[PDB]
């Protein structure tokens, strides 16, 4: 951190001599809406880019199962589903054998 | 526990929606506020879990216990989805962000009983979910002053001191993270400004909780950093930098108006100021009116003070008889 | 890049249930014309 | 006795917390095999559904063939 | 309670055997760092006596 430290104290620096004060050295100083515009633009920015970052993180264990949960569900969903297509189906095709 | 129970509970936890949706429709004896080992029920293993799909068909319950603690938690998880459709709950009809409605037992509540769902969405900086909350009208409530002796404050103090602490570092933790501070006011970089100072002041007062005051003031000092990182050209860098150039009054002789640039340096930000876009706009009023003597090498700079130095009495000359002219005004230049 | 993949199953979820939901209701107004057909 | 109730709500919190810690842990090569392992029985289950569901049924629509 | 005196207990044992020294130094260690945390999750003046 010492390149910002320095950096700062150097700011500090200027800024004295930015006011008007004085000019002459010691020994002759004896004698006499756009703007809110700007900020919606980065401040989406800054959510975008705030966003991406925390995509950039690493994964854990809990986000895995969460995955891993979703692939758990769809089994259910699926196996069932696919189950009462034919359910439905074989009672229908019972019908028409019944009728013959 | 029991048979039904059991089924129901593992049902809803492991994302098998038909199991659920059928005991739901033809059970009318499982109560749905069966709890596990952990005292979880249905609602809050399904949140847990991010089943969507379940975390509805349950949310259409009537007599359905710990919402308030299945938003809390599908907050603190992110799951975007989960907690819009916990929000659809009439329970939180207009709001309730602002008792026991977030325990997530018997006795006690999951976070902080002082941790509202803004609190924890900020907490958590889920921007998707702070952007709905606020939306609605959620405000962290910007705790009083440290030594604030009105009445509500004082009967905080003397009922749990210790938990009255921990609520207002709660609170800051809220209101400095980069979430809360660019999603609910119009001037985030002059909000996380103050709000760096005056968590800043707070660690000084606060020797038990100096270290976190000090961590979420550097919050606000790495906030206003990366919003400047960003800038792209010299109006938005000016818009970081000077502020509403618009409405600011002026910089003296041509100057781009150092007002927040100053307040910035008393914070010490250290960063900010620091930063390369920053140390351009500097740099441009230190050598004000001599473009030539920036290229030139720290040798020629050597030479330029002793050559001022030996013509010294006439510069000084040349200041009094002719403060207005080309050598007056390169001298009053700040680098001069 | 989790997320991406995790986005992979949630868009196959609505493949496959639209899918086999499809074909069932496509199945059965046949069957239904069966029917009437008796 | 509000010292039992105290640390039972204080044990319960620390099992809660200790599972959290325990998920922010990163992910290794071992749980995402099992992961992908559950992807490989989803797919033999299905498949092999979908195929038998065929099987059973176009038997009977050669039975109603047969029957004509 | 249980922790403290288990973590008393693997200390000492640690001094006894040499060769599990660093072993049971580890696990002494364990028992302070979960009071340690139990401690961490108080939130009030009654759950932190
Ligand atoms: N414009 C302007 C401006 C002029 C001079 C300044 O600083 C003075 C200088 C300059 C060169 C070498 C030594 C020194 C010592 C400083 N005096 C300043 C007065 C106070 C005394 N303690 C230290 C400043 Cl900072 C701003
Ligand atoms: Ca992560
Ligand atoms: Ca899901
Ligand atoms: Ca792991
Ligand atoms: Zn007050």
């Amino acid at each position: 951190d010492a390149d910002v430290e320095w950096k700062f104290a150097r700011a500090k620096l200027w800024f004295s001599y930015f006011e008007e004060g004085r000019t002459l050295p010691v020994p002759f100083n004896l004698v006499p809406r756009q703007y809110q515009k700007i900020m919606k633009r980065l401040i989406k920015r800054y959510v975008l880019q705030a966003q991406i970052d925390k995509e950039s993180d690493e994964v854990n264990e809990g986000e895995l199962k969460e995955i891993k949960q979703d692939i758990s569900s769809l089994r259910y969903e699926l196996l069932e589903e696919k189950s009462q297509n034919t359910e439905d189906l074989a009672e229908l095709i019972r019908e028409l054998g019944e009728k013959l | 526990l029991s048979i039904e129970e059991e089924r129901f509970l593992d049902a809803a936890e492991y994302g098998n929606i038909p199991v659920v949706r059928k005991m739901l429709e033809e059970c009318h004896s499982l109560n749905v506020n069966c709890v596990d080992y952990m005292g979880q029920n249905a609602l809050q293993l399904a949140v847990a879990n991010e089943h969507l799909e379940i975390t509805e068909l349950l949310l259409k319950k009537e007599n359905l216990s710990r919402v308030g603690d299945a938003l809390l938690l599908a907050i603190s998880k992110g799951y975007v989805r989960i907690v819009e459709a916990i929000l659809s709950h009439p329970a939180f009809a207009e709001g309730k962000r602002l008792d026991d409605f977030y325990a997530y037992d018997e006795d006690g509540t999951r976070f902080s009983h002082d941790v509202t769902p803004i609190i924890l969405a900020a907490h958590c900086q889920e921007y998707e979910i702070v952007h709905t909350l606020l939306r609605k009208g959620a405000r962290i409530e910007r705790p009083h002053d440290y030594f604030c002796k009105c009445n509500d404050c004082n009967q905080k103090q003397k009922h749990d001191s210790f938990s009255h602490s921990r609520s207002r570092i709660n609170a800051y933790k809220g209101l400095a993270s980069p979430a809360y501070l660019s999603l609910s006011s119009e001037d985030p970089v002059m909000t996380a400004l103050e709000l760096s100072n005056e968590l800043a002041v707070l660690a000084n007062i606060e020797k038990e909780f100096k270290n976190d005051y000090k961590k979420l003031s550097m919050q606000c000092k790495d906030f206003v950093v990366g919003l400047l990182d960003l800038c792209r050209n010299t109006e938005e860098v000016e818009a970081i930098l000077n502020g509403d150039v618009e409405t600011l009054q002026s910089g003296d002789h041509g100057r781009p108006n150092l007002s927040r640039l100053k307040l910035a340096i008393k914070y010490e930000v250290k960063k900010f100021v620091a930063h390369p876009n920053c140390q351009q706009q500097l740099l441009s009023i230190w050598y004000e009116n001599l473009s030539g003597l920036r290229q030139q090498t720290m040798a020629v700079k050597f030479l330029v003070v002793l050559a001022v130095a030996i013509g010294l009495p006439f510069l000084a000359l040349i200041y009094w008889f002719a403060p207005c002219s080309k050598m007056g005004k390169i001298m009053r230049g700040p680098f001069m």
